[PDB]
């Protein structure tokens, strides 16, 4: 029996967990996914990995999930493990609502799922979830928020971050451009297209290849929308027109 | 059992010189109705101990198979050890109290006769776990009718021969048939001795109804 | 070897090595001798000290009024089997009011010791016992092993250098049946003496004796209570 | 790779034999059974002068009449010590009396080889305890000292030493022991042998000393009292 | 007496790839070819049912299976594993109907069935399924076609092929398939994609085909298959 | 329905002296208006130093005595010594209370010697409340035995009596007298009186006949 | 039963009766209703005798375990709270105990009342039992924090003795305790009837 | 359930799984705690925040109760569990007993939790060490620290994480009454010991202080930089 | 039988509870507090079964405190009241239900002053004023009579005075002392206890 045991929840001589760091490699081969925080909102921008002439397009999104009335997340890694975690995120958000009769604070929902993912790294003898998640939302305590989740079960709050393919190149690109305290949603949408264009593989960038959703506070209500193809088309072409005005 | 269905009345027991004798009528009553007038309420445990039982007959038949299996299991080992009349009495006491404490009792009153090591054994077991030893035993109505007879004879003559014990028992079955409404005139006699257990066939006590003419 | 890490792995020869490795634990323990007459059953064991400052280990243990044991192997496995034997004897007296026949108690050991030898993750009991008892069939000397197998014997010795004691008893096995109790213990002591090296002999500190029979209940003599048995000794010859 | 309940070709459990080796890394502890009491001594092994002196507790109280010295993995020990303290008070509740030093040691020895993987509880032990213990106390059989190791084997001792320098302290006790020793000489001997087998010099804050004698209860020695016994070097 | 393994048989390799899932993907890629086409007013599903011998009773077992009144299934890979997923999907369809009193949306069935497939990539003592499912359905007056795979991931298709020559089958469909087909035209291009990877001559016994529309899902009778084979 | 209890009668008495302890009881076992047996003593040997007397529901009495017997062995295998009179009394309290919500219909009185050799008597209720005292009666005729002992042994309600220490001879006669008086009035008391005397030498039993009606 | 406890300038005093009853018959008249947990912990018993003994002794066991683990002893507040939780575990099961917890700790003299229901209170004065009403009567009239030990002992005796006079289920002897900064001292064990005759003159 | 022994003894007598968890803490961020006369102060470092990240979320100083706070080093994911388990125990001790939790009890619980994870089936030990800071009800300041093995000690001043060997040695040289005299110099002692190992700059220091009776105070990046101004004023000068 | 009362104003919540700890026919305490501090601005007043009240009240108290430690901020008066409601409602159809009647008073930084009424059946209702106990039958009419949603703190204590005087005159039970506390922007303030 122990002959076939892979020993998933065990320590390495250096003091690290192998299955966790091997799961990190799975994220690197998945789609590029970025999140940017602004003054009047917060958004997610992700690379669509499911692209074909023969795909039907039935759902509103591919990688962007609505979890709460005031919260949404994006995913990078194994999609089936992502579906399990996002469904659990929707459950925990509803359990809090049932108990307190008010929406779950952003940080608390991230904390809850991270405790589940951490449990998979310590006991059970099972493989961890090979998924990294980006959470965006609004609560009455800290306002607009952005969070990053690791397969290790570790989290952090960011003003701008990225996970997936060419993630280290995307974050250093954001580190230079991001203007702390001055960022508006219109500036953050323009930055998202700029980072994706340089980061992505197919070069030219298309409305079928990217996926963007915005979270804003309007009339005392949190409005979450996945941007239409006609909107994305204008966002790509506005960067395309500024690419033509860069030479003299 | 919460409510007993088919019941058996008094079971007798008295020990003579060189053994013990037990009697019980072959009646299974459904309330007041005499349902089965030819059913055995006595069993042979092994060659040293025997058992007669009052109360619920279904519970008696259940205890009959459990004790029956225990003797079978012991005979398979063949290690020169067998259950003594005291050991059966001790087991039965523990069995009845255990069922009683679970509020699901075996509705039975037992008389256990036995002969081992030149000594005669007679033990009483209740459905609540009440157990003791006596020279003479009578359950149900026998405790009010037959037991006073047995005690008065045993006071004048403590030691009895097998013949003396038999005719005393037959005298008691006569009184039981006269005075118990839940009795019948068809009974068995079981006997333990140096030779073993011997259960005799359908017996009837001699009845006299001459007092039916003494009312004028 | 790779057929020797689990009890659930059979060797190509048709053996289980983990049972045989557990049998090695019995041989490493100090020697103990058991023998019987027509009336008595006597256990004689050799107490052992790791250092001269530390006291000697317990070898003889109580089970019931009519049954006693001597241990050889692991201490915790000995105490675990001892507590099972005590519990079975208690259950027998609680239910039947009569002492549990020795033959049946050893059979319960055989049934219990077998279970862990066939289940993965479990291990055999690293202790061998010599059981001395008295019942309706008279005195009994029984032997248990890490392998669930058990033996009914006239006399037996297990532990370190127990072969020397085994040969002594084999010569005098016809002597035991008509032996007086005092003569019976001396036979057990003389067998245990053969196990020791030539430099050292039986002392009042390293000898433990247990006796059960028709006369009395199981009794353990250790220090001052042992010297009457040792006194009146035929000298160590070669 | 093997299981935790695997026998060696020699006839021993690997995990137990390895737990004995874990003791050989722990600090040295010495107990001496005198006819008029039992004394326990241990080195604290200070790693830094920043660490609090009375913080390390390698000699603890189990009952009013029983003391226990520990060596090896301290974390494993305090789990066994708490169980020993529970046992004494469970026995006090049920029988209205103090337990014998032998029965307490036997109670701890029952947890010995209660470890395994399969056919076990969710909270069952995975491995043995890397601890050797010295139970020293006074009951109705006079002053007593007991030694216990991971194998479960427990035995009475007139004088015993366990730790890193076990053999060195054992031979020093071997030639300096009389079964008629006084309690004054008992503490003296344990202090004399302790400085010989240590890497550090004997200070009043460096070691723990305890006494259990027929008259008074188990006593933890205060710094001032240690200076009166170290005055006689 | 037995007690199962509690450790995962699918783990992350140093490359970051769950090897057992890709190995399970090799099982479907080597299985008999299957094709599904969404065609405006309905859905068609077709598979190779070549038993490779005349001894077999071609009528006994089926590869195109109904889940409910409006949903059907086809597979590429192992038959025994597929059966388990059919029985599980049939129960999930009834569990939904008992609670909501409404025919289960195809997207909701695939999500529930793909979640079962996910379990066998993480649970102890089990291997993943060696089957890729093709789920068709009709709800809200709209045709649906979905693919579920060993990974537990699901995709929505206009037209796709799986099994033997799945790469050549897809490229064929890229050129051949056009949106706004009629259902009867979809059966033709389904059999045509199946002919590209066949090897042998096609009879009504050699292939199995089911259709889904507003009237529900049903498997085409051997007589109906013969008429399209001309 | 079904009642798990039966009243079997019986009265138990214990008195403590300087170096002795007395446990006494009737030999009558009864049920309703009938007598089960005339030969049923309620006194029972536990150790050479301690004797128990059980009365009430005989089914409970038989099971409880067997539990104590087993627990006495369990103690001596674990502690290497016999269980003391005070320890048995402390143990019985916990065993009786473990059945707080389904109690033993039982009246226990323990009689023996303490560790100093002095006489000790422990009186219990069906649930497990106990204490040490000089003398106590328990059972169907306990209300008949008590007041005479309060007057004679306790010297209560008397003015100028010199308070003579209790002897074995006087206590033996006191034990006999109260039971003879109880057999005259209590219907459940009679047949024979068994007296168990606990001394440093051991247990000695004595039987005096009573009313058999 | 009758039980009282009150505190003043010089500490806490505890007084109880000694009578045990089954229906209308007297089982015992020597009954000890005070449990000496520790040199500075004290508990009184009212309600069901078996329920009081077992649980308060179990509290005593836990007080002992507390002293061994931390080596500092236990606060009165903590001790009373522990007992409360045990009764809370066994709710609706018909356990009957009324008790008071006396001690001296860092906060100072401590008095608590604990209930079978799980009621827990702290106060200057408490009385529990069938005759507590009578005890309260004499206690309230003639009580001041400004009392001398002799006067406090008078009040304790007085309260219990009068309670026993009026009450059927209270009688025997008065057992009085004094709680001092150092620890508790057992003042006396005086016969109630003799006291009552003395008071009659 | 998963029943495999994760942490086992090695031939030399080592618990590798515990030792690897101690390698995880040595890779962790630098954390130092020091007991003063009137106050106790923690200080954590190796922050290295990308300045694109909200640092309010990644704070390594956590309050367990009103009078107890802690700092950790190692696997930050593991810490969150232990912290929340200690926080639940804080309120449980408040429910079972009226009294608030003593600093030693919380440390003992965290230590017992870490110990249980080294001897239980199916689970690996925690990869964290903790520095526990608090006050007793009598007012005496207390500082403790735990490690993956389950051992705990009281400290005057201690450091855990990377550069712990360097910071610890600094505290041995700099721990006298001259540095503890005032409340300000004790906080300065933290910053000086901290800025001694870290990639220099006050921007990377988050430290917390708590007085004898006052609630926990997490200091402003303004207040700490004012003390960094007082250390460089007396660096080129002194 | 005990008494609770709450009066909510435009920017404050006034609450009062009796100080009697009664057993059968005796008053064991004159100064028993029936108020529980949940947060810096939340008070829970509990009434009902003897042992059930304190155990339940403290359990919620410790969980609201647990939330504060785990998050760095306190629960809102609404979230707190809904939490207590959830715990009581889940024990309703169990073997052991809690017979507790409670009153939650709080101040939110956004919503403002809040007062919540709750049954032993666990039915939650927000009220401008509420009272628990048999005394409510005598006082709710006085509250109905003189209450305006714009009542000042000076008038609120005077309105409470009118209610407590009614309990002295008409109510058969002896309730001489009352705990009075006000919750607002600054938190909980202990006010002079009303004695008769
Ligand atoms: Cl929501
Ligand atoms: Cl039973
Ligand atoms: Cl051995
Ligand atoms: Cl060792
Ligand atoms: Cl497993
Ligand atoms: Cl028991
Ligand atoms: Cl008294
Ligand atoms: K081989
Ligand atoms: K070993
Ligand atoms: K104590
Ligand atoms: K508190």
């Amino acid at each position: 029996s122990r002959r076939y045991d892979s020993r998933t929840t065990i320590f390495s001589p250096e003091g690290r967990l192998y299955q966790v760091e091997y799961a990190m490699e799975a994220i690197g081969h998945a789609g590029t996914c970025l999140g940017i925080l602004a003054n009047d909102g917060v958004l997610l921008a992700a690379e669509r990995r499911n692209i074909h002439k023969l795909l039907d397009e039935v759902f509103f999104s591919e990688k962007i999930y609505k979890l709460n009335e005031d919260m949404a997340c994006s995913v990078a890694g194994i999609t089936s493990d992502a579906n399990v975690l996002t469904n659990e995120l929707r459950l925990i958000a509803q359990r809090y609502l049932l108990q307190y009769q008010e929406p779950i604070p952003c940080e608390q929902l991230v904390t809850a799922l991270c405790d589940i993912k951490q449990a998979y790294t310590q006991f059970g003898g099972k493989r961890p979830f090979g998924v990294s998640l980006l959470y965006i939302g609004w609560d009455k305590h800290y306002g607009f928020q952005l969070y990053q989740s690791d397969p290790s079960g570790n989290y952090g709050g960011w003003k701008a971050t990225c996970i997936g393919n060419n993630s280290a190149a995307a974050v250093s690109m954001l580190k230079q451009d991001y203007k702390e305290g001055e960022m508006t949603l219109k500036s953050a949408l323009a930055l998202a297209v700029k980072v994706l264009n340089k980061t992505m593989d197919v070069s030219k960038l298309s409305a079928e290849k990217v996926e963007i959703a915005t979270l804003t506070r309007e009339s005392g209500k949190t409005v979450i929308r996945v941007l239409k193809q006609k909107e994305v088309e204008q966002l790509i072409k506005k960067h395309e027109e500024e690419e033509a005005k860069a030479e003299r | 059992t919460q409510n007993p269905m088919v019941t058996g009345t008094s079971v007798l027991g008295v020990k003579f010189d060189g053994g013990v004798v037990i009697a019980a009528d072959m009646l299974g009553s459904y309330g007041s109705l005499a349902r089965f007038r030819n059913i055995s309420r006595i069993m042979r445990v092994n060659d040293s101990t025997m058992l007669g039982a009052s109360g619920d007959y279904a519970d008696f038949q259940y205890l009959k198979q459990v004790l029956g299996q225990m003797v079978i299991d012991e005979e398979l080992l063949g290690d020169g050890h067998s259950y003594s009349p005291r050991a059966i009495h001790s087991w039965l006491t523990r069995a009845m109290y255990s069922r009683r404490s679970k509020m699901n009792p075996l509705w039975n009153t037992m008389v256990i006769g036995g002969y081992a090591d030149g000594e005669s054994f007679l033990g009483y077991v209740d459905m609540l776990g009440v157990a003791y030893e006596a020279p003479s035993l009578a359950t149900g109505y026998g405790a009010y009718l037959a037991q006073p007879l047995l005690r008065e004879v045993l006071e004048k003559q403590p030691v009895l021969s097998q013949t003396e014990a038999r005719e005393l028992v037959e005298r008691c079955m006569r009184v039981l048939y006269y005075r118990d409404a839940r009795s019948y005139n068809r009974f068995q006699i079981a006997t333990v001795t140096e030779k073993g257990v011997e259960i005799e066939g359908p017996l009837s006590a001699q009845t006299n109804w001459d007092i039916a003419h003494m009312i004028s | 070897n790779q057929y020797d890490n689990d009890v659930t792995v059979w060797s190509p020869q048709g053996r289980i090595h983990q049972i045989e490795y557990a049998m090695e634990a019995v041989k490493q323990g100090s020697a103990t001798v058991g023998l019987k007459s027509k009336t008595h059953a006597v256990l004689v064991a050799l107490k052992r000290a790791q250092s001269e400052l530390a006291a000697h280990q317990k070898k003889i243990l109580h089970v019931d009024n009519h049954i006693g044991i001597s241990i050889a192997g692991l201490t915790a496995d000995a105490r675990l089997l001892c507590n099972f034997m005590r519990q079975e004897c208690l259950d027998s007296r609680f239910v039947f009011d009569r002492p549990l026949p020795v033959s049946r108690l050893v059979s319960l050991i055989g049934s219990k010791t077998q279970i862990p030898t066939q289940r993965y993750g479990r291990r055999p009991y690293g202790v061998g016992l010599l059981i001395a008892g008295y019942d309706d069939m008279g005195p009994h000397i029984f032997q248990t092993c890490p392998s669930a197998n058990y033996f009914d014997c006239r006399a037996m010795s297990i532990g370190a250098r127990s072969q020397s004691a085994r040969t002594y008893l084999e010569r005098h096995m016809s002597e035991f049946m008509e032996c007086n109790l005092d003569e019976l213990v001396k036979h057990g002591l003389r067998a245990l003496r053969e196990t020791l090296p030539a430099e050292q002999d039986l002392t009042t500190k390293n000898v433990s004796i247990g006796i059960v029979g028709k006369d009395l209940e199981f009794t353990i003599y250790d220090d001052d209570d042992v010297s009457p048995f040792l006194d009146g000794l035929e000298e160590r010859p070669q | 790779d093997r299981g935790v309940n695997t026998f060696s070709p020699e006839g021993r459990l690997f995990q137990v034999e390895y737990a004995i080796e874990a003791i050989k890394l722990g600090s040295t502890a010495i107990g001496i059974q005198t006819s008029e009491g039992v004394c326990l001594a241990v080195e604290k092994r200070i790693t830094s002068p920043l660490m609090e002196p009375s913080s390390i507790e390698k000699i603890v109280e189990i009952d009013a009449h029983i003391g226990c010295a520990m060596s090896g993995l301290i974390a494993d020990a305090k789990t066994l010590i708490d169980k020993a303290r529970v046992e004494t008070q469970n026995h006090w509740f049920t029988y209205n009396e103090t337990m014998t030093v032998e029965s307490v040691t036997q109670a701890v020895s029952n947890l010995a080889l209660q470890f395994g993987e399969e056919d076990a509880d969710p909270g069952a032990m995975s491995r043995p305890f890397g601890v050797a213990l010295l139970f020293g106390g006074v009951d109705e059989k006079g002053p007593q000292l007991f030694h216990m190791d991971p194998s479960g084997t427990f035995v009475q001792c007139d004088a015993r030493a366990i730790g890193s320098a076990s053999e060195g302290a054992q031979s020093s006790l071997q030639e300096v022991y009389h079964k008629s020793m006084t309690l004054k000489e008992a503490i003296k001997s344990s202090l004399i042998i302790l400085k010989q087998v240590m890497e550090e010099k004997l200070n009043a804050t460096n070691i723990e000393l305890a006494t259990v004698q027929p008259g008074q209860n188990f006593h933890m020695f205060t710094k001032e009292e240690l200076e009166e016994v170290i005055k006689d070097i | 007496a037995k007690r199962g393994y509690s450790f995962s048989l699918t783990t992350f390799s140093p490359s970051g790839k769950l090897v057992q899932i890709e190995y399970a993907l090799a099982a479907v890629a080597g299985g008999a070819p299957s094709v599904g086409i969404k065609a405006a007013n309905g859905v068609v599903l077709a598979t190779e049912k070549k038993q490779k011998s005349i001894l077999y009773d071609e009528r006994s077992v089926h590869k195109v299976e109904p889940i409910t009144k409006h949903i059907g299934l086809v597979y590429s890979g192992m038959g025994p594993d597929y059966r388990v997923l059919v029985h599980r999907a049939r129960k999930l369809a009834q569990q939904y109907y008992l609670v909501y009193q409404e025919p289960i949306p195809t997207a909701q069935l695939v999500q529930r069935v793909a979640s079962v497939m996910q379990e066998y990539t993480q649970s102890g003592g089990v291997r993943p399924f060696g089957v890729s499912l093709l789920i068709c359905g009709w709800n809200e007056g709209r045709p649906y076609l979905f693919q579920s795979d060993p990974s537990g991931a699901y995709f929505a298709w206009k037209a796709t092929a799986m099994g033997k020559n799945y790469v050549n089958g897809k490229t064929f469909l890229e050129k051949r398939y056009n949106e706004d087909l009629e259902l009867e035209d979809a059966i033709h291009t389904a059999i045509l994609t199946l002919k590209e990877s066949f090897e042998g001559q096609m009879t009504e016994d050699n292939i199995e085909v089911g259709i889904c529309n507003e009237a529900g899902f049903r498997r085409l009778t051997p007589t109906e298959v013969r008429d399209y084979l001309a | 329905r079904f009642s798990p209890y039966a009243f079997n009668g019986g009265t138990v008495l214990a008195i403590a002296g300087e170096d002795f302890s007395i446990v006494a009881s009737d030999t009558r076992l009864s049920e309703g208006f009938s007598i089960h047996t005339r030969d049923s003593p309620k006194c029972y040997k536990l150790t050479d130093k301690t004797v128990i007397g059980c009365s009430g529901f005989h089914g409970d009495c038989l099971t409880l005595t067997k539990i104590i017997e087993a627990r006495l062995k369990m103690y001596k295998h674990s502690n290497n010594k016999a269980m003391t009179t005070g320890a048995i009394a402390a143990m019985l309290s916990t065993i009786l209370y473990s059945r707080r919500f389904f109690p033993y219909y039982v009246y226990n009185i323990i009689g023996g010697l303490d560790e100093e050799g002095k006489g000790a008597v422990y009186s219990f209720d069906p649930v497990g409340s106990y204490q040490r005292d000089s003398f106590k009666a328990g059972g169907s005729a306990s209300a008949m035995l008590q007041p005479l002992l309060d007057n004679q042994v306790g010297f209560k309600n008397m003015q100028n009596v010199e308070h003579v220490p209790l002897t074995l001879d006087r206590a033996m006669r006191l034990v006999k007298d109260v039971f003879i008086s109880a057999a005259e009035r209590d219907v459940y008391t009679g047949d024979a009186l068994r007296i168990c005397i606990v001394t440093k030498e051991g247990i000695r039993e004595e039987t005096v006949p009573l009313r058999k009606d | 039963t009758t039980t009282l406890a009150f505190k003043f300038q010089h500490g806490v005093i505890v007084a109880v009766d000694s009578r045990a009853t089954a229906g209308s018959y007297i089982s015992s008249l020597r009954m000890n209703k005070v449990i000496e947990i520790n040199p500075y912990l004290l508990g009184t018993m009212s309600g069901c005798a078996a329920d009081c003994q077992y649980w308060e002794r179990l509290l005593a066991k836990e007080c002992r375990l507390y002293y061994l683990r931390n080596g500092e002893r236990i606060s009165v507040s903590a001790a009373s709270k522990l007992l409360s939780n045990m009764m809370l575990q066994y709710r609706g099961m018909g356990l009957s105990m009324g008790s008071m917890i006396c001690g001296w700790d860092k906060k100072g003299p401590g008095l608590y009342y604990v209930d079978d229901n799980g009621t827990r209170l702290s106060g200057q004065m408490f009385s529990t039992g069938s005759g507590n009403t009578y005890a309260y009567g004499v206690m309230d009239s003639g009580y001041r924090q400004d009392l001398s030990p002799e006067e406090a002992y008078d009040l304790g005796r007085r309260a219990i003795a009068y309670a026993t006079h009026r009450d059927n289920y209270s009688g025997g002897v008065v057992n009085m305790y004094h709680m001092k900064e150092d620890g508790w001292v057992k003042v006396e064990s005086s016969d109630v009837s003799d006291l009552l005759y003395k008071y009659g003159e | 359930s998963y029943d495999r022994a994760i942490t086992v003894f090695s031939p030399d007598g080592h618990l590798f799984q515990v030792e690897y968890a101690q390698e995880a803490v040595k890779k962790g961020s630098t954390a130092v705690g020091v007991r003063g006369k009137d106050i106790v102060v923690l200080g954590v470092e190796k922050k290295s925040v990308a300045k694109l990240q909200d640092e309010r979320t990644v704070r390594k100083i956590c309050a367990l109760d009103d009078n107890v706070c802690m700092a950790f080093a190692g696997l930050t994911a593991d810490a969150r569990i232990v912290i929340n388990r200690a926080r639940v125990e804080c309120q449980s001790h408040r429910l079972t007993v009226e009294d608030p939790v003593t600093v030693e009890y919380i440390t003992r619980y965290i230590a017992s939790l870490k110990q249980r994870y080294t001897q239980s089936n199916g689970r690996r030990p925690f990869g964290i060490s903790a520095l526990i800071v608090g006050f007793d009800f009598d007012g005496t300041p207390r500082l403790y620290q735990t490690d993956p093995s389950g051992t705990y000690h009281a400290w005057k001043a201690n450091a855990i994480g990377r550069g712990a060997k360097s910071v610890r040695e600094f505290l041995e040289k700099n721990y006298t009454d001259d540095a503890i005299e005032t409340d300000d110099l004790t906080i300065k002692l933290v910053i000086k010991a901290l800025l001694e190992v870290v990639q220099s700059g006050g921007k990377n220091i988050e430290l917390a202080v708590m007085r004898r009776d006052q609630p926990l105070k997490i200091l402003n990046p303004e207040e700490i930089e004012k003390y960094v101004a007082e250390i460089e004023k007396e660096k080129e000068e002194n | 039988m005990e008494y609770l009362i709450g009066i909510q104003g435009p920017d404050y919540v006034l609450v009062a509870s009796d100080r009697v700890a009664a057993s059968n026919i005796v008053q064991m305490k004159d100064d028993h507090d029936k108020m529980f501090k949940m947060s810096e601005k939340i008070l829970l007043l509990c009434v009902g079964e003897a042992g059930d009240t304190v155990q339940f009240a403290e359990y919620i108290q410790k969980n609201v405190q647990l939330y504060k430690m785990r998050n760095g901020y306190e629960l809102s008066p609404t979230a707190a009241a809904n939490f207590t409601r959830r715990n009581l409602a889940d024990c309703l159809r169990s073997r052991t239900p809690y017979h507790v009647n409670l009153l939650l008073a709080g101040y939110d930084e956004h919503e403002g002053p809040a007062l919540y009424y709750m049954d032993y059946l666990a039915a939650l209702a927000k009220a401008p004023f509420a009272a628990h106990g048999y005394g409510a039958f005598l006082t709710l009419s006085i509250l109905d009579r003189y209450y305006t949603p714009t009542i000042s703190r000076e008038r609120a204590v005077e309105l409470l005075r009118k209610c407590l005087e009614e309990l002295q005159k008409r109510f058969i039970l002896n309730l001489p002392t009352f705990s009075v506390r006000v919750i607002d922007k600054d938190g909980i303030h202990n006010l002079e206890n009303i004695a008769f």
